[PDB]
């Protein structure tokens, strides 16, 4: 919330004195808090504020995911078809997502 | 039936030149097959060879003429209505017999003068009423008597089947690139009956199939004025090495086995040029390869310095020029 | 297989170290230059092969008392009649020498075949080494060179422009540190692929509007929620310009 209304009111002292009283929660908030673009619902870019937990952050630092991902931006960046990059960037995502399932597993 | 043959030519053409291509590789296996002793083919205990050899000929001459039927019915009339279709635009829309007379060089329009002057001009143009719009305006401005004396509009026996019309046609189709290429590949076929090796010529033929071939054998003529000014000009630094060597060093060409016999020297002019461009150019280091050691000579400078100056200028930038010529022309 | 073939014979184990091979990236680079421009160099290859075939014809018909690759002369003769041998002989000393045939063959001096085998030598020399050794040479060093340039390129688009949202470098630089905050924080990747994940985890019921509006379009498989070059610095442009 206090994420929400600092990037949603640029200018205010008030949000600002509230910033300054709880960037330490905000610091520790920070690696688990996400941050995304979308243009869901009427005609206009939103923000998607979430949750990350830890197992997610700590698997996606496995060696065998950072391959499958510079392989997955090499073949998909190279050739492209600029429909199919984002297609292709859902399947990417959907095989990562049961590769660290599969990590879990250790 | 001679109407039927003609349309199942014209129907299967690549089928046919697929086969001749097939014929002529079986037929040069065969040729890979021979043995000198004069000439006779030898076999791994098999009289088939010869008779397979003489009716694998006989056949492929059978599908190149089968091959050249087909390609004069086939695309021959694509040819004519072109150049009818150009001829008669232009005669109507600018008009060049009438009122420009055409360049002197001007080959295309001096042979197609002779076909204006036909019964039978616009066979293939489908618009066979250019005369009349022509003649309309042409005399109504320059008159009608030049009008009509150049267009000149006014069993199967012999209905002189318009002969003007006809060398005209032939004379366009003896200029075509794709014809001339076939009627190559028939005076060579004709030839192997004669020697059974010139059917080796025909291998070539897999040049003009796969593209990269085509642009290949394309590469050597795409940059061609270039080249033949680059070979050129190593001709004349090479005579000009030849000269500097036939009036100074002339002692060390003694080209001799291993010293005492029949000297054989380089001596007159052409032999020296000869040697110069004959080995000269080919060594991997120039001429110094092949000379006799200049070692204590009192011209041991000057014939190193000239050593030196040939391999590096001739071999080094003139083989490698030519040889980035014909790379960045396929690139 | 070979390192069970290893044991038979105690020299298979020298294939194993084709695997270094398959470990960085510039080998991998280089083995894969070869098959990079397969149907080229076949083709090329073919027409050296038929080239030299032409020649082994013409050496056959005419040159034939040249080719006499004896031990210095007075020897039991080893010469090349037959077909196979000549041609044999052709694709084996005359594609590899430096200059041709000639430098083999014995020196064609005082024979009335001298300027048509000098025309010989040096057109067999001057094509088939020069235009077609150095074409093929330099098919495989251009398929090397593509390879890389082509790796550069995904590098530099990668380090210039926005994978999603399609803009580039210099919009989101206007402010310091710009773009790298961008594909840090804003339009990342393992945020998205998180996000993903979180909305497979939570049920159906606890989706928020954008959450179930995105989830229904994930279930549709129509992708119009990703960005297509807008931003939030665009559309919503900080203090709305
Ligand atoms: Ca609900
Ligand atoms: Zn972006």
């Amino acid at each position: 919330l206090l994420t929400n209304l600092s990037e949603h009111m640029p200018n205010d002292t008030r949000l600002q004195t509230f910033l300054e009283l709880a960037e330490s929660v905000l610091n520790y908030f920070q690696p688990f808090l996400g941050r995304i673009e979308i243009m869901g619902s009427a005609k206009r870019i939103e923000r998607v504020y979430f949750e990350i937990s830890e197992s997610s952050r700590t698997q996606w630092e496995k060696p065998q995911v950072k391959e499958s991902k510079r392989q997955f931006i090499f073949d998909v960046v190279n050739e492209g078809g600029e429909k199919e990059k984002m297609e292709l960037f859902v399947n990417f995502c959907e095989d990562t997502i049961f590769e660290m399932q599969l990590a879990a597993q250790i | 039936y001679q109407q039927k043959l003609l349309n199942y030519f014209a129907r299967n053409f690549y089928n046919m030149r697929m086969l001749a291509l097939f014929v002529a590789f079986a037929i040069n296996f065969i040729l890979l097959f021979y043995k000198v002793s004069v000439h006779y083919v030898l076999e791994e205990s098999s009289g088939y060879m010869e008779p397979t050899l003489r009716i694998l000929a006989i056949l492929h001459t059978i599908i190149s003429f089968f091959c050249i039927i087909g390609y004069y019915c086939l695309k021959v009339p694509l040819v004519i209505f072109k150049r009818e279709k150009e001829v008669a635009r232009k005669l109507e829309f600018d008009g060049l017999y009438i009122t420009e007379q055409p360049s002197e060089d001007d080959i295309k329009g001096q042979w197609d003068r002779l076909v204006i002057n036909t019964q039978s001009f616009p066979n293939n143009y489908w618009d066979k009423f250019v005369k009349r719009k022509v003649m309309d305006k042409y005399g109504e401005f320059y008159g009608r008597d030049r009008i009509s004396e150049l267009l000149g509009m006014d069993s199967a026996v012999l209905n002189s089947i318009d002969v003007k019309y006809q060398m005209w046609k032939l004379g366009v189709v003896f200029t075509d690139n794709s014809f001339l290429y076939l009627a190559w590949y028939m005076t060579m076929s004709v030839l192997g009956h004669y020697n059974n090796f010139f059917f080796a010529a025909h291998l070539l033929d897999i040049a003009m199939g796969f593209k990269t071939l085509r642009t290949i054998l394309s590469s050597v003529t795409h940059n061609g004025k270039q080249l033949v000014l680059t070979v050129g000009l190593l001709a004349v630094v090479v005579y000009l090495y030849t000269v500097v060597a036939f009036n100074f060093f002339r002692k060390f060409y003694n080209k001799s086995e291993d010293g005492d016999t029949p000297d054989m020297k380089c001596d007159d002019m052409l032999t020296c040029y000869m040697f110069h461009m004959y080995v000269g150019v080919r060594a991997g280091g120039g001429i110094g390869d092949e000379i006799e050691d200049p070692a204590g000579d009192e011209y041991e400078i000057y014939r190193i310095i000239f050593d030196i100056t040939f391999f590096f200028f001739v071999i080094v930038i003139l083989l490698a020029i030519i040889q980035g010529l014909i790379i960045d022309a396929f690139g | 297989t070979m390192s069970v073939l290893g044991h038979y014979n105690n020299f298979f184990f020298a294939a194993h170290l084709l695997d270094i091979a398959m470990g960085f990236k510039t080998l991998r680079t280089i083995l894969s230059s070869v098959t990079h421009n397969g149907k080229q160099l076949v083709l090329t290859v073919g027409l050296l092969a038929v080239v030299v075939y032409l020649y082994t014809v013409v050496a056959f018909n005419f040159f034939r008392k040249f080719y006499n690759k004896s031990e210095d002369g007075d020897t039991p003769d080893m010469k090349c009649d037959d077909m196979l041998t000549c041609y044999m002989f052709h694709m084996y000393v005359g594609v590899r020498a430096g200059g041709g045939i000639g430098d083999e063959i014995e020196d064609p001096a005082g024979d009335e075949y001298e300027i048509y085998r000098i025309i010989f030598d040096i057109t067999f020399f001057f094509f088939v080494i020069v235009i077609l050794l150095a074409i093929i040479q330099g098919l495989i060093i251009d398929a090397f060179g593509e390879l890389r340039d082509q790796q550069e390129q995904v590098k530099e688009d990668m380090e210039t422009k926005c994978f999603i949202c399609g803009i580039g470098n210099d919009y989101f630089d206007t402010v310091p540190h710009g773009f790298e905050t961008h594909t840090l924080q804003e339009h990342n990747l393992a945020n998205y692929l998180f996000f993903l994940m979180y909305l497979i985890n939570k049920d159906e019921t606890e989706h928020t509007g954008q959450e179930s509006y995105v989830w229904k379009m994930y279930q549709e498989r129509c992708w119009e929620f990703f960005p297509a070059g807008d931003c939030f610095r665009k559309q919503y442009e900080d203090q709305l310009n």
